[PDB]
RNA sequence: GUUAAUGUAGCUUAAUCAAAGCAAGGCACUGAAAAUGCCUAGAUGAGCCUCAGCUCCAUAAACACCA
RNA sequence: CGAUGUUGGAUCAGGACACCCAAAUGGUGCAACCGCUAUUAAAGGUUCGUUUGUUCAACGAUUAAAGUCCUACGUGAUCUGAG
RNA sequence: ACCAUAGUAGGCCUAAAAGCAGCCAUCAAUUGAGAAAGCGUUAAAGCUCAACAAAUUCACCAACAUAAUCCCAAAAACUAAU
């Protein structure tokens, strides 16, 4: 039978080189995910279709942001072949309430707070 | 998919090889005893004692007492033996 | 001019009586009455039992999976028995006599009607198992020469091997897999279910690691 | 449909074929051939 | 239960041979 | 084509997304008075805002979560001492010695 | 005569209610065992001391020794 | 299945080559004549009768030979109808 | 490529068994050549192998016919391609 699939935890123990490679900090995990749906749910099992629905990933090539907490990481782990995950970065820091209109999200995965001054 | 026992399994101690040379309790009662002793030990798996309220289980007792009377062990022993 | 070399000497080889291969029986002495379903799963994947040498230093090794029936046994027995020196060599069965009932229906039957009747018996052989084990005061080369015939006439692909040859190819096998340049191995991909690849794979694959497919085993597969 | 095990070698689902083709062994290739070295 | 650590805790028959 | 290059340089993989090409108000009156804004940019503003608002919210919730956990830890550590300060003075075994 | 240890009943408890559990025995019961019932013997190695300390004796494990 | 009319002949044959004949060769337990094998070659050939509805098959007489097959067991809006 | 002489037809069974139907020993001369690994003889004789000397590129395994109307895109080993 084709079934769901366990994914042994050894997969998710990162090697020391990986930090260098994908550009994460060995010390501090990132706070937020940018998830994008790269592939299609057609031809995939219903349970993956549902996960993709409940992550707000319905529409392709649209970014969506999620907490980096384990509860979410479980679902992302299930559908990880359908998606692209990139850590959200805040060079200018979090937006205040004056900056809400001017926010924009750049493809390198970083959120710029002041967009197009004069 | 097998898991690994946490700590000792109960009967894992005795040798299955050569059962005939092992001493058995032919008494129902000996068995009963051994069993009740086994039921008093703190096992690593979900047990009756755990759910049904041993009432705080292990408890370090703050004791406000009168100090126990001091009596000689050996002397007392001798006297009782004699009696 | 050429300098000599010390010749391999066997003082430690003890030859057993009846060095030739025992005759094996067409049908077991207690013929199975109850017709068994066919596990094809007993030909499939790597072998557990009979993977190692016991007394002898030479063997025939099975590179595929297959079924050995009585014809095959006869062939091996006759060929090996008249190709060896009964004084200096001895042979041994590493395979049991055929125990597994296999049915047939009369040619020309329609589909259905019941199971068939028991035609003959076979032995299942999983890849990596020793078929026949030859020891003796022999060097490997002679034994190799005639054993490769037998090996070639078996149903599965097979080789003639020694202890040296076997350990050689096992160390080569693992050394090939720690040498590997490309990051992507069947194991790594399957276990982690990358690309949802589990959809196309069988569960058994997690163990087989792409090395065994059906009854076929390709050693080149890392 | 065919049994899991079979005599005739059993064509794979295309995706599995891709998988097999990707995971092939790649022998390490030395920068300089040891023979053309001194 | 096979998946659990406590599996085969009730296993006995290997202790008594009656055949 | 050439999305990969556009990505390395930090632009949008598609020239349509978010560059100056798209965002700017492609026409204006001859006098110089601004034109009524553009439907596309209006919607893009709205949902970009929506996104930011969400980022703030999740960030805050996660922080408040961590603080709440740390607080519960402090409460536990404080109760452990709250048992000792409130306890009676042990007597019986110590008085004979 | 030298080193590492000891001397709880046959094996293992306890040494602040207390020398404890199990083996082991007898008789009864059925052909033997076994179970069961009614019963049986038991120890802190020996001499002083302080309220663990000093020796002795003996075993044990070695070495030396002796024949 | 609101029909893809079925055996053997007749007529006309299209094709394969796994060659029966004709051609060129290798091996022979090939002296010669015969043969037995194997390779290459498909342009052209591959009989007439007695009995069977017959295909096969037996038999008579010959042939350089009387090939093995495929074509809706070729071919009934061309024939036959013995089965 | 090169080369091959000695106890000796080694002892037996057999019509004959001379290295070479079979059984048992497997010693020994010469720098060097097995009581002989293949062919051969009725038994031989006779050809080779391993042995000296002579020299020295490298040398383990691997190859597998075919159908019926007419083959079936055309073609092409480098000007920079995640
Ligand atoms: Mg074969
Ligand atoms: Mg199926
Ligand atoms: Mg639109
Ligand atoms: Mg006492
Ligand atoms: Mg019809
Ligand atoms: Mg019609
Ligand atoms: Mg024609
Ligand atoms: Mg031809
Ligand atoms: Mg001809
Ligand atoms: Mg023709
Ligand atoms: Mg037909
Ligand atoms: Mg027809
Ligand atoms: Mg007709
Ligand atoms: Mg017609
Ligand atoms: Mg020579
Ligand atoms: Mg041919
Ligand atoms: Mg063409």
């Amino acid at each position: 039978k084709f079934t769901r699939s366990r994914i042994p935890d050894k997969v998710f123990q990162p090697s020391p080189e990986d930090h260098e490679k994908y550009g994460g900090d060995p010390q501090y995990p990132h706070k937020l995910h940018i998830v994008t749906r790269i592939k299609s749910t057609k031809r995939r099992p219903y349970w993956e279709k549902d996960i993709i629905k409940m992550l707000g990933l319905e529409k392709a090539h649209t970014p969506q942001v999620h907490k980096n907490i384990p509860s979410v990481n479980a679902k992302l782990k299930v559908v990880k072949h359908l998606i692209r995950i990139k850590p959200l970065k805040l060079p200018q820091g979090l937006p205040t309430e004056e900056d809400m209109a001017n926010t924009c999200l750049k493809s390198n995965g970083e959120l710029v707070v002041r967009w197009l001054l004069n | 998919r097998r898991a690994a026992p946490l700590g000792p399994m109960p009967n894992e101690d005795i040798d299955v090889s050569d059962l005939e040379r092992l001493k058995k309790y032919r008494s129902f009662d000996r068995y009963r005893r051994r069993a009740e002793q086994e039921a008093r030990k703190p096992h690593w798996w979900r047990t009756y004692r755990e759910h049904f309220g041993e009432e705080s289980g292990p408890k370090d007792r703050v004791d406000i007492g009168l100090p126990p009377p001091k009596v000689s062990r050996t002397q007392q022993l001798l006297e009782r033996k004699q009696a | 001019f050429k300098t000599l070399l010390p010749v391999p000497t066997f003082e430690d080889v003890a030859i057993p009586e009846k060095p030739k291969l025992r005759f094996v029986e067409r049908v077991p002495l207690v013929p199975k009455v109850r017709r068994e379903r066919k596990n094809l799963s007993d030909i499939r994947g790597p072998s557990t039992e009979a993977t190692e040498f016991t007394e002898g230093r030479f063997a025939i090794l099975a590179l595929g999976g297959g079924y050995l029936h009585w014809g095959h046994f006869e062939m091996m027995r006759l060929t090996i028995n008249r190709s060896m020196d009964p004084k200096n060599m001895f042979a041994l069965w590493r395979v049991p006599a055929p125990f597994k009932p296999i049915t047939r229906k009369g040619m020309g039957q329609r589909m259905g009607g019941g199971k068939g009747a028991i035609d003959h018996y076979v032995t299942p052989v999983k890849a990596g198992r020793l078929i026949v084990e030859m020891g003796g005061r022999c060097e490997f080369k002679e034994v190799q020469g005639f054993l490769d015939l037998v090996a070639h006439k078996l149903p599965f692909p097979a080789k003639a091997v020694s202890r040296e040859t076997l350990e050689k190819m096992r160390k080569d096998q693992e050394e090939r897999e720690r040498n590997n340049q490309n990051p992507w191995t069947f194991e790594r991909i399957a276990t982690a279910n990358m690309l949802g690849i589990r959809k196309v794979l069988s569960p058994y694959d997690l163990t087989h690691k792409g090395r065994y497919w059906g009854k076929f085993y390709t050693p080149e597969r890392v | 449909g065919s049994k899991a095990v079979t005599r005739h070698r059993r064509v794979m689902h295309f995706e599995r074929q891709k998988l097999m083709a990707v995971t092939e062994y790649i022998p390490p290739k030395p920068t300089i051939n040891p023979r053309c070295l001194p | 239960y096979r998946s659990k650590p406590t599996h085969g805790i009730g296993r006995y028959k290997h202790l008594v041979k009656a055949q | 084509a050439g999305s990969q290059w556009r990505l390395q340089q930090g632009f949008a993989a598609n020239p349509s997304g978010y560059g100056p090409l798209t965002e700017l108000p492609d026409w204006s009156y001859a006098d110089g008075r601004p034109a009524p804004p553009m439907k596309g940019q209006l919607r893009r503003k709205a949902q970009r805002e929506k996104f930011a608002r969400r980022v703030v919210l999740l960030s805050q919730e996660m922080d408040a979560g961590l603080q709440a956990w740390q607080l519960r830890q402090q409460e536990k550590l404080q109760e452990e001492e709250g048992k000792q300060k409130n306890a009676l003075k042990s007597k019986g075994a110590l008085l004979q010695n």
